[PDB]
């Protein structure tokens, strides 16, 4: 679902067309439709670096991972590492575009606590990578240079509980 | 599908983020919206105008469903109710469509199964395309909200 | 991939016609084009200076490229030709996806087979980094057009 | 391919940018797009009845085809005989959209000739059924009727070029 | 599809010779024969009057399918024509039946498609199901061989 | 298994030839044969309308299938639903040609009652399906028209088993 | 596998409700079932005598059985007791075949692994190819019966 | 095709009823039944025999096939060779139960010409093993032991073709 | 893993070097190479009697697993029966060359006490099927003819353990 | 298969040059080539002695190959030149063997089909275990390279 | 095969033992054995600096090839013939260690001319790489520095036949 | 990877039990041990040295890893220590493989992944060549140990 599928899936389980407040609503996302496909644009087109930086960032706070023995060591674990950081922005991307988090909870997030914990991927040090990602992703988003001036705290706060949803699903 | 979902399911097919070629198909999705929009809040005011109308449209087409023995014809009030229920259906699920910016919820909710549906309980294709085309010949809109509803429409009519 | 052949594609893999879904994704295509060609238009009259200066900027950047022996180096003629002629595929690449609203040109011609290439003939991913950057600081588009030409870099530059 | 493809495609066959006026040309076909999309829209939008109706005109031709002992009789082979033309509308349809008959030549009439040989279907009765359809789609999509007026003439005419390319393929 | 057929195939599907499992099915077959002939016999006799009969049946169930204009409609001579031609492929396809053990003729030539025919050309399945009602109360077999017709009969309505 | 090869089956375990009794039981049930073939026959012969019947009644009965957020609303779940009966009715015609249950329980049975609970297929309801179908096929196999007049009380109560076996296992 | 398996199994690999294909197939079941079960009647009243028979002669005509050292062989009281307890066995096989109609039997219970079996434990298939023969010769049975019992037994010698 | 279905399937090209005749023809191939079954029991009941006692007399009269270098000399070689042996005669009882050539040429001939050229295998020496089969089968099958005693000679004849059409083939 | 790669995957996971005394130990390892090969190609050229002599004890001690209902009763069940023992002894031999369990463990003993009880295949008896081959596999091993004199204790003891580990899993 | 084709089999099922993994496996190939090249210029010397030695053990083992009826018995010339044929077959494959470092001639030309073929003929697994038997205790080798000449021999009985 | 394995396979076609004088060449092989492997691990650890120099000297000698429009020219074109040089120096290297060219002609070359026929891809400039790698690998495998002197000439023209087949087939 | 668990798969893949094929390879691999045990003793020996002497050759060929502002370069106390601590992973991976025989430790735990390293972290493979070609012209080793330090270092540049 895509946030305008979703109220249309609540109305069909009740048997009702929309009504003219609700037309209002997803008129109001429509509104929204260029900041909301500037924040994707921005998210994907520095996702390289915003994976990169984050991983960096983690390793040199729990320098543990990398040690020998560490989940992270080896470089076939830390390519897993660094893919499964790619793979949850990549999710949250596709969240963004849709205002609504059922593509990154369906496809992505549904069963990964269990995977980790039968893997022994350490959950809790994901969700710190996950979180620096966030704030990188979105001080690149909110960044006021390069576009047109206006208010897209709606938007962040929706952006911040995908990444937050992440966090706590591993 | 809608073509939100079409863009993250083309991407995530190919295990990648979105690129631009996404992103501007998302930009045709709500370049028209303000035709769908048009049209769904139109047949949404109209919606029962439109059923009823339709419904009476089908039985002066084809009598016989007024008239002939069996549970699959408007025959008796039951028949008539499920008729009626059955075009309003239709009505909802093209104002659905309208609103998410493609056949999706047509899709999902009435036309997997259809063919089954209407072979197993006896009902004529051609009833539900009557009234299909008397809901394009009255729901009264013009310019691209008349084009995005008679899309919609006219998908049904070809399913 | 363009918007049009994605949406092709996506009504093929299932084997039906194109729906409303993809017409609106290719109107999409359609009302991005102008920022697009006003790209393209640009890189293209300013495609000599701005490869010759991006390929400067690299040089000076990592200027061991000009002294290290070796054939992957711009420390002969022959490299610096191989090192201004690769900008030019890079700049060309970017102008083909702008007229055709996505990725596909530079995905064929170029990013397939990039990491192999790159790993095979020790060329740094970091050089064609640089001029990438040098492009997008110096092409001197704005407003959307500017966006238009920098999703494409920078969709090179995590490539 | 799509037509703007074809032009990038053949550039870089050459090592070239585009000049100028190819840009223009470019530009043009975007400036012709809601034509086209028009054109797309009423085929699809009419494609059950073009194809049926076809069928139907070509059996009442050809009396034949439908017979004991023809090609069409069967209710496995009538049905083989209306996805045929369905498919090669549907082709015909993506090559409209395209503006490039490449998809329709790559994934559908390529080896059809020989398809048809292998398994004795009149490929000379087929091509009636393409012309028919043919016929009846450039009459649908340049109805004069529900639309604003304007000049479709080279529209009609490219897409009188897929149903013949088709025509002569089988 | 015949019972002997099908004791190949069993035997075939896993590269085996023929055991007495398969014989015996071949048995039931020819122990068959004399009531699934008796019925081709006399359906056969019988075509002429079976086949007119139950095409003036339909159109006394469905009056409206003589009146309402469209060629899917026994309306025209043509239409007439028609119904009563279909008729006779469905009696030809019962006596098929009859004479091989199975419905592997009716499979073949009739019922694989017959949804996808019957849905383009906006054929109403009650129609046939009348006309093969007319026969089934109309062969006047008795004894296994109207077990026999009416089995097959029975196969198409199911369809 | 069939009623045969469940008989052999209970003597192999116990390294035994089958008694005279077990021989005359066994041709017994030959001579219940031609009765056996009837039921058969008249059950899968009426097949479309037992399944057809039994729904419409069942939907009646039960409104709430069928109005939107029903298990059964939308053609794609009512369709899954006609499957569902036309699928026990099958495996139970297979236990009635058999005189033996085990392809019904193996095949159909086994792990219905939790994929129903899995999907929230209300498994009551499938119950009052199936008892409606049970209803309508005796009433049809035991017509005492157009058949050789005989007793089959026998017949019927085993082919309510069946029936009452599907039933209780949803 | 018997008729009756096998008729179920080919109606439901293909998902679909008995035919008259597979009924007629069950009444060739039945129609033998008279010679199947005189044939079984008797093999088992007369199983003692028969598989001492057999085993004796077995011993006979390979009197290296009796003689040779190890444990396949029937030069101990228990080769012997395990010889005739194996011949028992094949007998019993042959009258489930009989009592089901088909192979099903011997194939589950006695011809799935029977060439493992003979391998590793260096039982030569000649010795009971004899004991078959010796109950073929020597059961006494005439007509279809005969017919039936040697069918099943020819099965084992092929296997 | 059984023989019975070819003849429905000529009479469907031709839109044909059966006529008395044809159906008189059709009963006479049902009193022939009984024939036809001891037939495929006889052949069928002595393959093993029939396979070997074939191969062993090729092998005889055809030293070189086994020879150092021969085409069935080592053990997969000769084991490939049994298995057509065993092939052929198993699809030539097919064709004898069916009264039809049909399944032969389907399943087991058709290529089979082109698959042994291409491998090397002779397929004259194939052939001389497939006539030896039909001597040993139609001895086996017209035994006037232990059978009620009749005329099968159209029988044996029938049989003779679809052994002579395989030995043709190869 | 073998027996090197045991010790390496230990030290890998410390980060570390291997020490003088580990390098020792590694060349023992070879200085016992050939005896632990002799053992390897005594045992595996005596499989099939090794096998056959332990199933043939365990029938012959509990001829309840033979008797009708019987879990070794019946020839495909029995074919399992000495395919499983094989298997095992198998996976053993690979351990003794590897002079490390992990192949056994992984391939062959992880889920197979839960196959069992799942099958109801007497685990207990396996035990003592393997246990006999261990007998068997041990005194042909270490038999003193034949080859060059000298102690293979450590070796014995070693392969003990293999089969133990399976014993104790089953 | 030898050690040779192993290792190279080994590096392209992976797709990679062969690593030091699969040099350091085929130095041990040369390295058993002194014992192997023993046994089989040994073994070849004695061909004759060994083969008609071992054909006069089987029949003193089994006499009854030398009188029962049957072409699958040496109780003929035919049979008798068959027997000592195939004992050299199986000594010849044991020398290959040798010569390549592995099983492989033997797999290929002896042992693949090995079981079909004794039970299409009846040939008794035993008999030739014996020659087998025969062989190993009579070859007259020693140290490794007897070591060498009873894996093959012993690989042979196990088969 | 490899070149003992030759020797036997031809052999085993005409029945017979080796002679003393074949054992000899075989014996003759194992001599040359160490050297062979000397010349497969300087070939295979130089592999890629052979494949990367040679490509590197046809695209200077032949620039048309990597111009736009030529069939080295983009990144995957010129992939896929880097993988093809590979490609072929890995087979070239199975043939020196198998003394047997089977395993180059089976795997590699077979039907290679026709796949780049097909292609376009210019079989002729495919040659001059490969001869490139050819005098690269000899140079390497020949060179006198840092190996135990004596003469490899036999091999060194051994070595040769492989590349020189390599490049007559495509 | 190692000879030993390669020849365990050789013989797994294909369900036998392992032959002299794999028992000569594990012979090939002990009659290495002393050339690469050599090798490892001395590599290990000298580890401090090798280490610390690789990581300043690399700075001196490339001066510019001591001095570009970024994470990736040693510029920085914390760059020099990734580096010195990458150097001594990939001169510990040389001693685990000459330890077993085969290149597995360095392909699990260092060559998977590699390329996705390199490039994500833009580490320069060229770097890492220089050192493992500072480690071979300075390991001192001679003989057939030298030729197995040799292969793995080799092995390792390669990828
Ligand atoms: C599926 C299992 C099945 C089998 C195996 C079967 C055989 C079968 N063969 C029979 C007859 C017969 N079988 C033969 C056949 C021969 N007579 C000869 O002398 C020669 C040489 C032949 C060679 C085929 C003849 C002549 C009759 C009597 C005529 C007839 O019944 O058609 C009969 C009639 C009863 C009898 O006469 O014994 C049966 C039931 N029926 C079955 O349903």
């Amino acid at each position: 679902l895509d946030a305008f599928a979703k109220v249309v899936a609540q109305a069909d389980a009740r048997g009702e067309f929309l009504s003219n407040t609700q037309l209002d609503a997803l008129s109001k996302m429509v509104s929204e439709g260029n900041k909301r496909l500037d924040v994707v644009n921005r998210i994907t087109s520095n996702a390289s670096a915003i994976v990169t930086n984050a991983a960096r960032a983690l390793f040199s706070e729990q320098p543990q991972l990398i040690q020998p023995g560490g989940n992270a060591y080896t470089n076939r674990r830390m390519a897993a590492c660094l893919r499964d950081m790619e793979i949850i922005l990549r999710y949250v991307s596709y969240a963004i575009i849709a205002g609504d988090s059922s593509v990154l909870d369906d496809r992505c997030l549904n069963g990964l606590r269990e995977t980790y914990q039968a893997l022994g991927v350490p959950g809790a040090s994901v969700a710190v990578g996950v979180e620096k990602m966030k704030d990188s992703a979105i001080a690149i988003a909110n960044d006021p240079s390069g576009i047109t001036t206006g208010d897209c705290s709606a938007l962040m706060a929706e952006v911040g509980t995908y990444f937050d949803r992440a966090a706590t699903a591993v | 599908k809608t073509p939100i979902t079409e863009a993250i399911a083309a991407a995530d097919n190919q295990g990648r983020f979105l690129s631009n070629t996404e992103l501007q198909a998302v930009n045709g999705r709500y370049q028209r919206a303000a035709a769908s929009l048009e049209a769904a809040r139109s047949l949404t005011s109209n919606a029962q105008r439109l059923i009823n109308g339709a419904a009476q449209a089908v039985y002066s087409k084809f009598p016989y469903t007024s008239q002939m023995p069996g549970p699959q014809y408007a025959s008796s009030a039951v028949g008539k109710a499920k008729c009626a229920r059955d075009i309003g259906y239709y009505l909802r699920m093209v104002t659905y469509c309208l609103v998410v910016g493609g056949t999706g919820p047509m899709d999902e909710y009435l036309i997997a199964g259809l063919e089954e549906i209407n072979r197993t309980f006896d009902l004529s294709p051609s009833w539900y395309v009557e009234a299909l085309n008397y809901v394009k010949s009255n729901h009264g809109l013009s310019g691209q909200a008349a084009n995005e509803a008679n899309t919609y429409i006219d998908y049904a009519i070809n399913a």
